[PDB]
């Protein structure tokens, strides 16, 4: 017949192979496919629809309701963070077990701006400024208004419109940041200040609730599909 | 509006009920899809479908469950809900087959010094968890079911240990979803939140969803209405506050197929 | 050539 | 019945679009590899799934 | 229109901005997320973007062949008092964890199947005899079909069932199954029952399991050694790796954050805690 | 337009001169290289010119298959006190010296890349038994993913991770790799570190290692022996092959005069004398 | 199927083979290439280069910076070469190790035409003329200038423009020479001369050197690549 | 002589008619693969084989 | 040769596969087909006609 | 799809260019061999990176 | 023939 | 078709 020559990786098996393989049921009558809603063509477009952070994973309210709970009060103004948090979306404990952080522990590189949103779960009553900053990687890690000032932020007032959003913008060396904590691509610092206070009138709660979110924007990308290790098996 | 028109001011019609909100946040519409009756070329039976139209489609109040402090979360099935509502549910259990949409409309109102927020969230094929660390897949139909009175969320998982006389009930734990995902990932899901300070309702249209264009509604529930607080209920200085939440849904484009005599389920 | 169906 | 289609081709040597070929074997569309020539969706019925259309520089609320 | 390979948008410069217009500003109420941009709240310069989300397609997230099951079968002596191992599976992708939580991040699924065998064998006692090269039949037992009891029963004869013969030592065996599903979908999740109980019958004539619909869902495979019997034993596993293709998926759903506890969503106690201690001001 | 493979410049012929025109006298200081044919400086005939540089291109230079590692692995007795040994390693061309210095002739490189793997094995007891035909998993486990702790591990499943599973007595499996860097060519050589030390911070904080830029620079490979446990046990060892194709490089560097010492650009003492003894004026 | 019949090469691994293979990284989104400078095409550019020759490797100068440096004196007339060398690119020790002599070992053919061009690192006040020459093989080495004179050379006058160039010109009887000692394709004799002397004035230094470098010209090409003997593992 | 036929297509891929080729490397019919391109037949010999023929909304008896 | 490669699948023996082999009797004189009543193309035209139904399966 | 291209012959039979064919079977640019249809460069960047161009016949300084 | 993209 | 070179 032809002559052929066998070349290297003949017989072998490569589980991300692409080739063609007998049908064991020939001529089956396959059921027709119906228009259900909900369909997904991207994995990033999951990680584009906000999920709520779990910033407070302290030892009594982490693996609880509460652990999603940053609460606020009417104190007097200081300059010492509500809360602190590293650019490490699939690694830091905080953001890794979001939808954002879930997709992206099946890849190994990420890439592109996150939006962090934050609402305010207090009374009408309840007014407020509030400082969301984002510092990227290199200096000291802000633990006072002043540092965190002079980097990326937005000030939020509270009023009506109940949420506000930071875009923490694509500023890295590389052209990908690793799944992992890796100085080499560390992203940065997420902190948040009271720029004046919370000031409630009488009759009110002096102490709230804000919650936070996390989404991708439209410039994000992952790559290098990887096992993740947010499920196991012994045994 | 220029003469006055707003997002947060909405008037739901449907047969003889209507529905008023000054204070809204828009409403959801489940994956971009609005209701629809069956068309055919994904018709399955061939029998001349029952359509009940506005004796069925129309607004039911389900019984009025109490938020407070202590509230973990309630939950419902659709379906099963709606079962001893009206005509929808004679419909429903005089014929093998049936399928149908709904409006979920949520209401909880309070006032300019109360604080709280209700997380509300339609979950397609809502399997909860079991009471039970021995046995898997094995609560009864009957606690599955709860009807119109719903189910309840728990802060904790409490094992079924009477090996004798199992509970066969759900244990639903509120950070899992009650189905071993985490909560914060559950706004994948078509969803609204009742902030206090910003709105007394949630508004959810919800397509049929299904891997069948029509099915046992006794056997199968395909939506599950979950409402959680987000952010725990708080009044002034009250160390013990309460707040009504009532629920009100009614079906949409619902049609059935396969009549014969009714189905006399099993319920207790 | 091709036939084609 | 030979398929031609194009490479997104990456790292180029020091060497225009780069072609591959494919011809299907089998009567069963099922006995067929995957054509990786996927399309992308955007992302509103999950991320916007109000009823009244957004313009994100207008008030959410109104 | 837009190919999944297709280049993400590009960054647009944007300028200082004192005006009405407040896109940081909104109300996740609604139930929407809000489509910023970083040129929305601070000031960018033009960039071209050349990245692309080719590799988190739904084909390419699922487009490798993952471990579903091991199967043990074996030859022994023919003056064994226990029988020949023959193994019998029933198909599911759930038996292992790893694409079980990759197909869960979805309601619904359809896809074709690719199936890839990979089978090795051994020695068992530290006897010196010999094997000679084993063939193995791998028949496929769809529900109804008589399922095999003893190793060499007529069942083997395959006249209508689908069976391969893979032979001890070639490349490893692989066949594709077309979408087989008596639904227009896979179902990930059933939230009901296969029965209704009805007041006029028993209680048990009535009960099912929560999350079951078909009993014998798909059926399942018999593997043996057809080569008889052989002085010294030889015992054989089959690794079953299962690659869905072209797939659809609908319905996203959170992926399981606690350990699975069987073929449902239950959980047991004591696998709930998942998060570690971080706090709260703490980088 | 010059091809790799076109023929060099023909030698024209040249006569005597008596001129003002200068073409031997230079200045090196300038930085440049004189740019001197024979015909500037000696009388030359005609030659037609039929040598070519395609040899001396870049991929010709690297289209070779060399060896980056050996692993070994082995298949032991179900009863012996020591653990099934399955192999793990960090990928890189440095391990052995050849390709290393060949590559470091220059700063930068990008290339997709061809790894070949060679699988032999043998019997390590003077015992008398067998084993049957061995199939080996090779898994590449990327920076993040779980690494293997025991041979049978769930990790092996490789829902996501690629693996190829190679046949004793095979041809030698190949596969070809990407370009992966999450930079636009990868670093021959950084001169720098992966963390800032801060003054505020501590010194051990701050600390990181000379030259080394992300830790985990690009995973392991973990390979195993899917066969278990045998009576009689065998050894197996499995050379790496890596061919650098469609390779492009930047800035030239001088070669590796003395011995390599670990993987940056350090010397060990006692390797530094390369050149041999030779008399200015000997020929 | 097709019939096919194996021919002998089935199976087998070659080194230099040229055949393609699956992919392990399916639809991987590659980083672009941006424009670096220095790229290389050809290893021939960088033989191009002129590069510093050993020239000294006495066991007191050898591999320290003296090996460099060709040091010249302002003493009488001697017709005594002031260096001799072997043309053989890359084995003779003092070229064996300079850019050329180490691609050249990388390579088992060498053929063209090399440039040596000398350096003159004494003073301004310092004057001299001096004979670069070039003897094809075949005859007695020379070791006096009456012989090189009788070669390929270049009388070289220091001044302004300090330095010099001699083209050795490709002269063989085989198209291609080994990059080995190997008398049958031997390249000949480079020395160099005084063709005065040097002069300076007082208060001047009265030793200097000079530097040499080497380089191919455009008509010079390598061939049947090798494994270098400048490297090793032991162990 | 390459023959080339259409797929009907069931399980779409994310991914205009597919097809396949075919080429009889054998000179006897015998060792040709079976075509599958097969035709269906009314049952009327087997569930109407009366010589009057049938009006299914008149009576069978007249 | 043609330079080939192997993939997984090569050497099995599916018992529902579609492929060409060899023929044992070359130029074998084949007898033709003369037309038989009764041929049957689709299994489902056998369903299509009445068959008896065995209601009473009681013990005797 | 098939590329057909030149051999640079030299060794030739006693026996017009000679061509070989490829044919790509991958979708990755990385599974494909290598074209070597390499090109050549001056070495002007590194043998005369001068800021003012360099005539040889010319003083190199003045 | 050949059907091209 | 073919793409000549
Ligand atoms: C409800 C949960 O499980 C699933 O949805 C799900 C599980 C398994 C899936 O595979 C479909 C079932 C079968 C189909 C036929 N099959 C075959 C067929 C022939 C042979 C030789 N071997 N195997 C093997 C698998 C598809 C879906
Ligand atoms: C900084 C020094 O090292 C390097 O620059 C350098 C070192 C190694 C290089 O290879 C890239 C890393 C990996 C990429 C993926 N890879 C794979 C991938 C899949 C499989 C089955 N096996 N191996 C193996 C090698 C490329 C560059
Ligand atoms: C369209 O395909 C016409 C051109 C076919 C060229 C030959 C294809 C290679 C041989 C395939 C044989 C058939 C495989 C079942
Ligand atoms: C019609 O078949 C003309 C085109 C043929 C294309 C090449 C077919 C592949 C090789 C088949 C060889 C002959 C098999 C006996
Ligand atoms: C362009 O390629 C059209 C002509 C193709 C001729 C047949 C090629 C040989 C068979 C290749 C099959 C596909 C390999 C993935």
């Amino acid at each position: 017949g032809l002559p052929v020559m066998n070349t290297p990786g003949s017989n072998q098996y490569l589980t991300a192979d692409n080739f063609q393989s007998p049908c064991a049921l020939p001529e089956f009558d396959v059921t027709p496919p119906i228009d259900i809603p909900g369909e997904v063509k991207n994995m990033m477009e999951l990680a584009e629809i906000d999920t709520m952070i779990p910033f407070d994973l302290s030892a009594t309210k982490k693996n609880t309701m509460e652990m999603y709970r940053v609460r606020l009060s009417d104190k007097p103004h200081t300059d010492d963070p509500i809360l602190c948090l590293s650019l490490s979306p699939a690694s830091d404990p905080r953001l890794s077990h979001t939808m954002l952080g879930e997709i992206l522990n099946y890849y190994t590189h990420w890439a592109g701006s996150l939006k962090f949103t934050f609402l305010f779960c207090g009374s009408m009553m309840a007014t407020g400024k509030l400082l969301v900053s984002y510092a990227p990687p290199g200096a000291d890690p802000p633990k006072k208004r002043k540092e965190a000032m002079l980097g990326t932020h937005v000030i939020w007032d509270i009023g009506l419109q109940s949420s506000c959003t930071m875009v923490v913008p694509w500023i890295s060396n590389t052209t990908y940041r690793q799944t992992i904590d890796d100085s080499f691509t560390e992203g940065g610092y997420i902190s948040v200040f009271y720029q004046t206070r919370i000031v409630v009138p009488l009759s009110t709660p002096r102490e709230m609730d804000i919650l936070g979110f996390v989404s991708a924007c439209n410039d994000f990308s992952v790559r290098l599909l990887r096992d993740t290790t947010h499920i196991e098996q012994k045994a | 509006e220029a003469c006055g028109y707003s997002d947060r001011v909405l008037q739901l019609t449907l047969g003889n009920s209507t529905i008023t909100t000054q204070e809204a946040a828009n409403s959801v519409v489940a994956y971009g899809r609005w209701p629809e009756y069956l068309r055919d070329s994904e018709a399955n039976p061939v029998d001349q479908p029952t359509e009940p139209d506005v004796a069925a489609c129309r607004f039911y109040t389900l019984d009025t469950v109490s938020w407070t402090k202590e509230s973990r979360g309630w939950w419902w099935k659709l379906p099963d809900a709606l079962r001893d509502m009206g005509l929808f549910g004679q419909n429903m259990y005089y014929h093998y087959l049936g399928r149908s949409g709904y409006t979920v409309h949520v209401q909880c109102n309070a006032s300019k010094f109360h604080q709280g927020a209700l997380g509300v969230f339609a979950v397609p094929e809502m399997c909860l968890a079991g009471d039970s660390n021995t046995t898997t897949m094995h609560t009864s139909y009957q606690n599955a079911n709860p009807g119109e009175k719903g189910g309840t969320f728990t802060g904790t998982f409490t094992p079924d240990n009477n090996q004798t006389s199992p509970a066969r009930r759900f244990c639903p734990v509120d950070y899992l979803l009650g189905n071993g995902t985490l909560l914060g990932n559950a706004f994948v899901f078509p969803h609204q939140i009742i902030n206090l300070r910003t709105n007394n309702c949630a508004t959810l249209v919800l397509p049929y969803v299904n891997s069948l264009s029509i099915d046992s509604m006794v056997k199968h529930n395909n939506w599950g209405i979950a409402i959680l607080p987000l952010a725990p209920l708080n009044f002034a200085s009250e160390s013990s506050p309460e707040i009504p939440i009532t629920l009100t849904i009614a079906p949409m484009c619902c049609e059935f197929n396969g009549l014969r005599n009714i189905t006399l389920p099993r319920l207790q | 050539g091709s036939s084609s169906t | 019945g030979a398929q031609v289609s194009s490479q997104k081709v990456g790292a180029h040597e020091n060497s225009s679009t780069i072609n591959y070929t494919t011809i299907n074997y089998y009567r069963d569309s099922a006995s067929n590899a995957a054509s990786k020539q996927d399309f992308s969706q955007d992302p509103s019925k999950f991320t916007e799934p109000i009823k009244d259309v957004l313009i994100k520089t207008a008030p959410m609320l109104n | 229109a837009a190919t999944s390979r297709d280049a993400l948008p590009n960054t647009e410069a944007s300028g200082p901005t004192h005006s009405k217009e407040i896109p940081a500003l909104t109300a996740v109420e609604t139930g929407a997320t809000n489509p910023l941009v970083p040129s929305d709240t601070v000031q960018t310069r033009h960039v071209v973007q050349h990245r692309s989300r080719s590799e988190s397609s739904i084909e390419s997230f699922f487009a490798r062949g993952a471990c579903v099951t091991i199967m043990t079968v074996d030859n022994p002596a023919s003056t064994t008092n226990k029988d020949k191992l023959f193994a019998v599976w029933k198909i599911t992708y759930k038996d292992t964890v790893q694409l079980r939580r990759k197909l869960e991040f979805f309601t619904y699924s359809r896809f074709d199947m690719e199936l890839t065998f990979v089978v090795t064998a051994n020695f068992t006692e530290t006897n010196n005899g010999h094997a000679l090269n084993q063939v193995y039949q791998i028949m496929y037992v769809p529900p109804g079909a008589p399922v095999p009891e003893k190793w060499d029963d007529y069942t083997w004869q395959t006249s209508s069932n689908p069976s391969i013969f893979y032979t001890y030592g070639t490349a490893p065996a692989r066949i594709s199954v077309p979408y087989v599903g008596i639904s227009n979908a896979y179902s990930h999740f059933y939230d009901g029952f296969s029965k209704v109980p009805l007041k006029d019958q028993s209680a048990a004539l009535g009960d099912s399991l929560y999350g079951a619909a078909s009993l014998n869902d798909f059926g399942i495979l018999a593997v043996r050694v057809v080569n008889d019997h052989n002085p010294t034993k030889v015992t054989s596993k089959i690794r079953v790796y299962l690659k869905p293709k072209h797939i659809r998926v609908w319905c996203p759903r959170p992926p399981r954050a606690v350990a699975y506890y069987g073929p449902g969503v239950d959980y047991k106690d004591g696998t709930l805690t998942p998060l570690s201690t971080k706090d709260l001001t703490t980088y």
